[PDB]
């Protein structure tokens, strides 16, 4: 989330959505929002290369409990990684979306 | 706009690189690419919709094969399409739920399929 | 598949000659009717060059023209004369028909204001009554006046299976803004970009709509709502182009909301990022849809002539071009009660009232039925 | 996001002017609003470059500078005439916030003390009516000015969301200390840099703060008590910064207690030791704060504009603010007993009382009911 203008309208987008219960959620209705939310926020102008590995995941409720980011990463740079810093980053990503939705939550509210 | 899209680049591989090694590579990915953008060999989408096509050959018969109202058991079939294709209609919808994304937004710019 | 254009009155001859005008000079066609040396199929307009052409004090003006080489006012007095001369032009259309391989449609140019206006009325009748099988689209133009326009709409709502609206209050508006002009042949000019522009897809192989059943289909769900208006940007990116279309100045007309639309580019423009503008300009929900019907927005690719940079034509089919209508039949009304049966005029007063109705019905979220 | 920004009055229109200049040059944007060659997010502010003004013989002077590209004195005489052209400002509105993607508030640039006052005060109500979900900030400025400054106040306690009060006589001292000046082109340089620094965090995205609501959501406890001051520190450790902020002389304000502060640093300093800092300041206890809730310090960072050191921005919310409005209170009753209805200044007279009456409540262990 170092970014903030981007995340900042993504929680706008999926806020129709995720209120839904799981059982309704697909994975490829949520693409579509999430390639929009990059040209409308300032994370187009950025190297193509990384943008193709940013997508999403679908954790297995609500649609706030299953929704998080994964950029996937194979090849030789997935040596730095090792399929522990993708199962940490994940475990790291939950505490960030919460204290961000409880923030949103808060202005909305004021 | 797969086809425009696709042999938009296939093109420009050609006269970018002066080697030819690219172009028997770069010709070979196009190709690849039809046949999975289209999807001719995702078999899901491909044996659903082709119950699309030949739906539409029924129906098309049954408005040309007479001039009169849907009254000689004509609506006794017409409604069995419609339990079907409605049906395949919205079990399409759930397939989609990479590539799709292109193609399920224009159907849904309406958001009517979300009242599916 | 072959397509004549029928051309009426002072307008329809005189923006049908123009209309040609830029389409022969966007192939290679001299003003002699002959190819220049200087890929466009040109089957659908001309004949082997002629054009399909069917024109009816003007004729001696384009006869005068260069182009030698390339062939009352009341409602009551255009419709009279045309019954009378009834099969001395229908020889024209039928040696025309069976010379043609396989005719498709009736173009038809002509002002709904004054022998267009009733000759028209006439033909399109006799037209469905000898040819039940053929498209009718007509160029239509708006402005005792009132009688004659109210007389041509019934004709023009049961008829005529697609329309296109041409209103010269809303045209002569964007000459003062965009061209200072305070003139006929000059806001024809428009008409003539309009028109060509219209029909760019027909003309140049492509993958679909190759003729003029594939373009209409899409826009008109039922026979009673045929009505569209049109939209024109250049006066690059694709985004650019279709936000600029929606904008309401550009729009050619003087709760509510879309049908269906079509965009037509005549540029070289990239077609990847095409999808893109469509996800961009549908998120930005800059334009309101029905919510009964699925529909969606059409956008179609061209190419512009080489022997003449990016264009843009939209193709709309909008509800709120019902209130239009409002201002004939609200003026009507004033002249009812204003001053060998006079029932005609009623009848058609009550078919007109109809056609505002569906269109106001169409708006809600339970039109069918 | 956008913000759509109104420049009223002699006032608004030359400290937007310098608003504005100093962004353009903040931004590599020329004077004729094309992009230079030469990461800052510039869409909030910027409209694809144009700038979101709506701006109300000054303009003259505007229009003959280089900067042309971009693009009587009673309170009632100003509220009428807002009255008689209430549709005319607002079609250029409503085309902006309706071309706009997203639209998230409306800064105010005005002077209370006489044309554009009233003329504010007129607007502020109006888009109450309108737009009722829509942030309305206002960088007011303080000075029959007595009377005026009231009225507007009146509106300014129940219209506006947030306010920002600028006093001249503040200014006017720091021009006369380290300026040294003996013009109002002068003292709006340092109007333009407290502008230009208050909305730095949302043209710069970081972790926090990407939006208008997200700085105004902290300070301000309560609708009612929506005043704040600021504080420059020129007119280096960050520890320096806070210390170079916190002191009386600095503040652009001429027993009571904090309720919020936020701390902008915009220079290259370490942000390691931004948690450090506060660490200390805490134990000197150089504030104190309000007893019934909880409060506390906001430090921000940011990036100075490379295209143009460390410099500070001091938002507070401090109930000594209420001895301004005592001041202008005084001074109407003074002229009240000296000289349709003249209803509407006791009306005026009592809100303020009641605000005023909420300040030195504030300050209490039980301000809670
Ligand atoms: N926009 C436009 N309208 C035209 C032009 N020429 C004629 N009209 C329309 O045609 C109507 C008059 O037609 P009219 O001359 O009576 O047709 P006629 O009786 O067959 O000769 C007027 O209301 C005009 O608006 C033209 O060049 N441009
Ligand atoms: N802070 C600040 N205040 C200004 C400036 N120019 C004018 N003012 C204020 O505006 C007031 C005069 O308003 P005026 O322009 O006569 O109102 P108008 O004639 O209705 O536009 C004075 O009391 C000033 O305090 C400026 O550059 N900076």
């Amino acid at each position: 989330l170092g970014q903030g203008d981007f995340i900042r309208h993504l929680m706008d987008l999926l806020k129709p959505e995720l209120v839904r219960p799981a059982t309704t959620l697909y994975q490829h209705n949520l693409t579509g929002i999430l390639e929009t939310a990059v040209r409308a926020t300032n994370a187009q102008f950025d190297s193509p290369e990384i943008l193709r590995r940013l997508d999403v995941r679908l954790l297995e409720d609500t649609g706030w409990d299953v929704f998080s980011l994964d950029y996937h990463v194979d090849g030789p740079i997935a040596t730095v990684f090792t399929r522990e810093c993708m199962s940490h980053y994940l475990r790291v990503f939950n505490f960030l979306w919460r204290a961000k939705r409880m923030e949103y939550i808060l202005t909305d509210i004021r | 706009d797969v086809l425009e899209s696709q042999f938009s680049q296939l093109l420009h591989q050609i006269n970018s690189t002066r080697d030819f090694e690219s172009i028997r590579l770069a010709h070979d990915h196009f190709l690849s690419n039809l046949l999975a953008q289209s999807f001719i060999l995702l078999k899901p989408v491909f044996h659903c919709l082709n119950e699309i096509l030949d739906l539409c050959h029924s129906f098309c018969s049954l408005v040309s094969q007479n001039l009169g109202p849907l009254d000689e058991r004509g609506a006794a079939q017409l409604s069995i399409l419609v339990k079907g294709f409605s049906r395949q209609s919205s079990l399409l919808f759930k397939i989609l739920s990479n590539s799709d994304l292109a193609q399920l937004l224009l159907r849904l710019d309406y958001n009517k399929y979300y009242t599916q | 598949r072959e397509i004549i254009t029928l051309q009426l009155g002072q307008c329809g001859n005189q923006i049908g000659f123009e209309f040609w005008k830029q389409l022969c000079a966007e192939h290679g066609i001299s003003p002699e009717g002959i190819v220049e040396e200087f890929t466009d199929r040109k089957d659908v307009f001309f004949y082997q060059y002629i054009p399909r052409a069917v024109l009816l004090r003007v004729i001696h003006s384009i006869l005068n023209s260069p182009y030698a080489k390339l062939y009352g006012n009341n409602w009551a007095s255009g419709f009279s004369q045309g019954e009378k001369i009834h099969e001395d032009i229908f020889d024209i259309i039928d040696r025309e028909a069976d010379g043609s391989d396989s005719l498709e449609g009736f173009v038809l140019c002509h002002s709904i204001a004054g022998t267009g206006s009733g000759l028209g009325s006439y033909l399109l009748e006799r037209l469905n009554d000898r040819y039940p099988k053929k498209l009718v689209q007509t160029y239509s133009v708006f402005p005792v006046q009132p009688y004659n326009s109210l007389l041509t709409l019934k004709r023009l709502t049961q008829n005529a299976d697609c329309l296109v609206v041409l209103d010269n209050t809303a045209l002569n508006r964007i000459a003062t803004d965009r061209l200072h002009i305070q003139s006929f042949s000059q806001i024809n000019q428009l008409v003539s970009t309009i028109m060509s522009a219209s029909t760019t897809t027909l003309r140049y192989p492509g993958y679909m709509n190759n003729d003029l059943i594939g373009l209409i289909a899409s826009l008109i769900p039922t026979p009673r709502l045929h009505f569209l208006m049109t939209g024109y940007t250049p006066l690059t990116t694709v985004l650019d182009v279709m936000r600029r279309l929606l904008q309401p100045k550009n729009v050619m007309v003087s709760n509510h909301c879309y049908i269906a639309i079509l965009n037509i580019i005549q540029g070289e423009v990239d077609p990847t990022q095409v999808h893109k503008s469509l996800q961009r300009i549908r998120e930005r929900k800059l334009a309101n849809f029905i919510p009964w019907g699925p529909a969606s927005i059409q956008v179609a690719l061209s190419r512009k002539s080489p022997y003449l940079r990016v264009s843009g034509l939209m193709m709309a089919n909008h509800t709120s071009i019902s209130s239009l209508f409002e201002r004939t039949c609200r003026q009507y009304d004033k002249l009812r009660k204003r001053e060998d049966n006079f029932d005609e005029m009623d009848t058609s007063r009550e078919i007109v009232q109809q056609l505002i109705d569906e269109y106001h019905a169409a708006t809600r979220p339970d039109y069918i039925s």
